[PDB]
RNA sequence: CCCGCAGAAGAAGCACCGGCUAACUCCGUGCCAGCAGCCGCGGUAAUACGGAGGGUGCAAGCGUUAAUCGGAAUUACUGGGCGUAAAGCGCACGCAGGCGGUUUGUUAAGUCAGAUGUGAAAUCCCCGGGCUCAACCUGGGAACUGCAUCUGAUACUGGCAA
RNA sequence: UAGCUAGUAGGUGGGGUAACGGCUCACCUAGGCGACGAUCCCUAGCUGGUCUGAGAGGAUGACCAGCCACACUGGAACUGA
């Protein structure tokens, strides 16, 4: 269901920051970067048509925390919907709740918001949600309740999220704790780095 | 071509045969085995090859190929059969599911035990 | 008006009783052409009236033998 | 303008009194992204060598190509040899869902989503020629128009 | 011998964008004329006549734009061997809607942009790149 | 005896029934002459619940159709009750 | 379904990693043991065998196997061919069959347009709604490449004419 | 597998069927099916659908739903809407 492993080690490999080992510190300078995916980092890669299109993969879905029977879900759903594939895959993905509730700012990591999400703080127009894969419709209100409200976790958490570009598409109180998911996330608003093009064509054949 | 060639004659299409005779689709089917002995393959290999003649149960006689190193096969003793040729052996077109009945595991393997029947360290 | 049926007749030496073949201008479901395909249908009618190899109007009825469930309407273009 | 980008590396044998001396031919498309491609087949001695050889003679070797926005006009045929070569134009969505060599040449032109497929044999070097006479058979409505002497938005309109 | 006079004069069109002919003489007919005056309208040829009384001579006059020739590719499709007739919402659109399609409906012949508007379909005689 | 009777649809604990008009020999889920709205046991005080139109109703009772025991009382629920 | 309790505590996978196919270092059982889906590996220095070992890959599953389609435009209607690769009967005549030059009529079989009936429900699809989300269930439309009739276009094909 | 077929193919008349009908009889005529595949052979429940496919197609018809068929194997009727 989770990876659970070693996190940094996935942005090695990858070569960018993930934003898996994120946390409290901004940058780490703490893993060889980009030089040592495994025993056999110095060794540069040929890196076929296919090699690109699968990493470019396995970095959306390592930075969203998400399985390939779930992501192949998500392009299944992305091809049926109107409009850009390619912009439908990842729009869904920035649509989750524990997506939501990182870049709303109660998370310092990604993993942390599933968790959070999982153990019964958070909680969206007025209604206990579990569920990190939950699809936060547009013009929504999530909140932490009142019992694991303003816990250490949280609050150190929160004023990471000031460092951060903080996206346009929702918008945070910070005093008490609510969110507003307003919009749904335009392409140009977020990352401009991940190529949605090279993952449309992988599932395609 | 010619389309009323083709109303008059449709475009006959091409029934292949499977390759392996176990028969009625069966993903594997028992066997009570009879002669375990080796045989060499073909040209650039050079081998004792462990195979065994498989009396299936549906009445076919066929030869099974036995994988790993080292087995308990014997005269009879029961064994699973599952589809797939070797390609050297001519003739032989089977294999015996490692771990299966009575067909034991192999000694000693730890990585890929799933093929050949083997249990945790 | 009732569902007639225009229709070439095949034999008729039987008594009291007549073969027709119907013409029916059907397509091919694959290959897309065209096809002349024959619907052969036997009729009932009173007395030797049309003789082999003419236009027959034939129209849908209850069946008065084991086949032969149509019957004659009218002659239209008699034999040659 | 370079965006080049390396198809096919193939190692060929001559065989003369002596024995067999090995060559190596390369294959490289080269194009700016924006309605310019380029093959240049090239061949040398040794591999790296052969690859700047070909690069050289793809520059100049330089067709232009008429695309609507990041896509085709319409769907195109471009025979050679024994290549055939289709490809549809597609809309904004989807990707370049091509074979490996008929979409190198596709996506250093500038076409960001089409439909293809190649028939027939599926050599590199006559899909990659394939793919470039169908590209450059392709015309546009701005070229349609002034051809009939007509008018742009009657025809497309 | 001679069986479809529609897909031969097509031909007669292709070869002489080929030989880069400037006319084409035919035998003439019915159903030549409706054509050929559909792709003067839009403006494949440039102008025709039918000079002759008993035995009349259609002949054509091929257009040229550029050393290239205008009818990139021509082409027979309801052909006599198999007839292919196309409902309204069905019909064709050659080259993404920058070619046509000459289709026969009731209201004359006429373009496959024309029968769509018109509100009917019919025999699609040849599409024209 | 034509009837006019719920079929019973829906998942496990969670039943959906399709009030319809049927042959009282032919079976609960099985054949039917027409459906004629539906209800939901398990809908709550929200937006949607039961629907059952009452043109269709009386051309069967009108004629010859017998009522089920539950179908009778969504009928006294649709037409006044409250 | 809700609320209190205790403490990370109870909670992992199995492929393969010459090539095709993301993933290689070495101790190798020296054409022995074995591998293998194809090409092929293994003959005292192996990314291709066992093993330890980094990963590669997938997740409560993963493999192997059987089975259908796909890729196979390798039965091709959309969409292939037949001088030399597999493939023009040794060459004629010819009924049935397929196709048929051309202008005026005339029909309306084909053909197209319309309309009405029907194409069960589910399924598929879109718009929705409903269960903590999701599978799942479910309201409402489209569709079901149909067919049938009834009335019309009659350019094109046929019929019946000159 | 190119020929099959004698209640066979039609008629008149009698009986029988809830209902028409070689359904079944008596006589009469010599037909009927067949190269747009009869006959004989092998296999097969059928459909809505399912899986696959860019689609055309290809394969299939477990579960859910409609229809047929069968009830230890071959018959026959009785009772009944
Ligand atoms: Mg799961
Ligand atoms: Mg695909
Ligand atoms: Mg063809
Ligand atoms: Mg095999
Ligand atoms: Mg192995
Ligand atoms: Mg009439
Ligand atoms: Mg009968
Ligand atoms: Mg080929
Ligand atoms: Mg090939
Ligand atoms: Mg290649
Ligand atoms: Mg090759
Ligand atoms: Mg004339
Ligand atoms: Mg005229
Ligand atoms: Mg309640
Ligand atoms: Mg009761
Ligand atoms: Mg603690
Ligand atoms: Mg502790
Ligand atoms: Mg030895
Ligand atoms: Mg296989
Ligand atoms: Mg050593
Ligand atoms: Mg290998
Ligand atoms: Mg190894
Ligand atoms: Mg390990
Ligand atoms: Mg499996
Ligand atoms: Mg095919
Ligand atoms: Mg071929
Ligand atoms: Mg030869
Ligand atoms: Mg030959
Ligand atoms: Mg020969
Ligand atoms: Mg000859
Ligand atoms: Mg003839
Ligand atoms: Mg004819
Ligand atoms: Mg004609
Ligand atoms: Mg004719
Ligand atoms: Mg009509
Ligand atoms: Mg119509
Ligand atoms: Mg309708
Ligand atoms: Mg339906
Ligand atoms: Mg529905
Ligand atoms: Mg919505
Ligand atoms: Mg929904
Ligand atoms: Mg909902
Ligand atoms: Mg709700
Ligand atoms: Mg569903
Ligand atoms: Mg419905
Ligand atoms: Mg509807
Ligand atoms: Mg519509
Ligand atoms: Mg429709
Ligand atoms: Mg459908
Ligand atoms: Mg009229
Ligand atoms: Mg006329
Ligand atoms: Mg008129
Ligand atoms: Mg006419
Ligand atoms: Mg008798
Ligand atoms: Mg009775
Ligand atoms: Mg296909
Ligand atoms: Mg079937
Ligand atoms: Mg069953
Ligand atoms: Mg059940
Ligand atoms: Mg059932
Ligand atoms: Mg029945
Ligand atoms: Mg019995
Ligand atoms: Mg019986
Ligand atoms: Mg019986
Ligand atoms: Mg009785």
């Amino acid at each position: 269901a989770r990876y659970l492993g070693p996190k940094l080690k996935l942005s090695r490999r990858e070569g960018t920051d993930l934003f898996l080992k994120s946390g409290v510190r901004a940058i780490d300078t703490k893993c060889k970067i980009e030089q040592a995916p495994g025993q056999h980092g110095a060794r540069k890669p040929r890196l076929s048509d296919y090699g690109v299109q699968l990493r470019e993969k396995q970095k959306v879905r390592r930075i969203y925390g998400v399985l390939e029977r779930q992501f192949r879900n998500y392009y299944k759903e992305a091809a049926r919907l109107k409009g850009n594939t390619g912009e439908n895959l990842l729009a869904l993905l920035e649509g989750r709740l524990d997506n939501v509730v990182y870049r709303m700012g109660f998370g310092a990591t990604r993993a942390e918001a599933r968790q959070l999400v999982s153990h019964k703080a958070i909680m969206v127009n007025g209604r206990v949600v579990n569920i990190a894969s939950y699809q936060v419709s547009p013009n929504d209100v999530v909140s932490i309740r009142e019992k694991a409200k303003k816990q250490s976790r949280v609050k150190a958490a929160l004023e990471l999220a000031e460092q951060r570009e903080k996206p346009t598409w929702l918008e945070v109180d910070a005093g008490k704790m609510e969110g507003t998911f307003k919009r749904k996330p335009e392409r140009s608003d977020l990352s401009a780095d991940i190529n949605e093009h090279l993952i449309v064509e992988l599932y395609s054949k | 071509a010619t389309v009323n060639q083709l109303v008059r004659k449709p475009r006959a299409r091409k029934v292949a045969k499977s390759n392996v005779p176990a028969l009625e689709a069966c993903p594997q089917k028992r066997g009570v085995c009879t002669r375990v002995y080796t045989t060499t393959p073909k040209k650039p290999n050079s081998a004792l090859r462990k195979v065994c003649r498989v009396r299936l149960t549906n009445g076919f006689e066929v030869t099974s190929y036995i994988g790993g190193e080292g087995h308990n096969l014997q005269e009879h003793s029961v064994i699973l059969i599952r589809g797939g040729r070797v390609k050297d052996l001519p003739g032989v077109r089977y294999h015996t599911v490692r771990g299966a009945l009575d067909c034991s595991g192999v000694k000693d393997r730890k990585q890929a035990r799933s093929k050949y029947g083997v249990k945790r360290p | 008006k009732i569902r007639t049926l225009q229709g070439r007749v095949v034999s008729d030496k039987m008594e009291k009783s007549i073969v027709v073949a119907i013409e029916r201008f059907v397509k091919h479901p694959i290959y897309g052409k065209f096809i002349k395909r024959t619907t052969k249908l036997h009729v009932h009618d009173e007395n030797n009236e049309c003789g082999i190899g003419d236009v027959v109007e034939i129209r849908e009825c209850r069946p008065l033998s084991k086949t032969k469930s149509w019957t004659l309407v009218r002659v239209v273009e008699k034999a040659v | 303008e370079l965006q080049e980008k390396l198809i096919a590396v193939n190692r060929v044998s001559k065989t003369v009194k002596g024995g067999r001396i090995f060559s190596f031919t390369a294959l490289t498309v080269v194009g700016d992204g924006n309605g310019r491609v380029g093959f240049g087949y090239g061949k040398a001695r040794e591999v790296p060598a052969a690859i700047q050889k070909a690069m050289e003679k793809a520059r100049r070797n330089m067709i232009n190509v008429a695309l609507n926005n990041g896509t085709l006009q319409h769907p195109v045929k471009g025979v050679h040899t024994g290549s055939r070569v289709f490809m549809q134009p597609a809309s904004e969505g989807t990707g370049i869902i091509a074979g490996g060599a008929m979409r190198a040449v596709l996506e250093v032109a500038g076409v960001h989503n089409v439909l293809a497929k190649a028939y027939g044999s599926t050599n590199p070097i006559n899909v990659v020629r394939a793919t470039i006479d169908g590209l450059e058979n392709m015309n546009s409505p701005e070229m349609v128009a002034a051809k009939r002497g007509k008018s742009v938005e009657e025809i497309l309109g | 011998s001679m069986q479809d006079p529609i897909a031969d004069m097509l031909t007669r069109i292709r070869n002489g964008q080929a030989a880069n002919k400037a006319a084409v003489t035919m035998p003439s007919s019915k159903l030549k004329v409706a054509i050929a005056n559909v792709l003067k309208e839009e403006g494949f040829i440039e102008d025709f006549k039918v000079e002759g009384d008993t035995k009349p001579e259609l002949e054509l006059t091929l257009k040229y734009f550029q050393g290239k020739a205008v009818v990139e590719s021509i082409q027979r499709v309801s052909r006599p061997g198999l007839r292919i007739y196309k409902r309204k919402d069905e019909l064709p659109k050659v080259m993404a809607g920058l070619g046509i399609a000459v289709v026969s409906t009731s209201k004359g012949v006429m373009t496959d942009r024309a029968a769509r508007q018109a509100g009917l379909g019919g025999e699609i005689i040849c599409y024209v790149a | 005896m034509v009837t006019i009777r719920l079929a019973r649809h829906g998942a496990k604990k969670r039943p959906f029934y399709q009030v319809v008009v049927a042959d009282s020999r032919n079976a609960r889920n099985g054949r039917f002459i027409e459906r004629v709205g539906f209800f939901n046991p398990i809908a709550s005080e929200k937006e949607e619940g039961t629907r059952l139109d009452l043109d269709r109703i009386a051309h069967w009772v009108g004629q010859g159709a017998t009522i089920s025991d539950r179908v009778a009382a969504l009928i006294k629920e649709v037409n006044k009750a409250a």
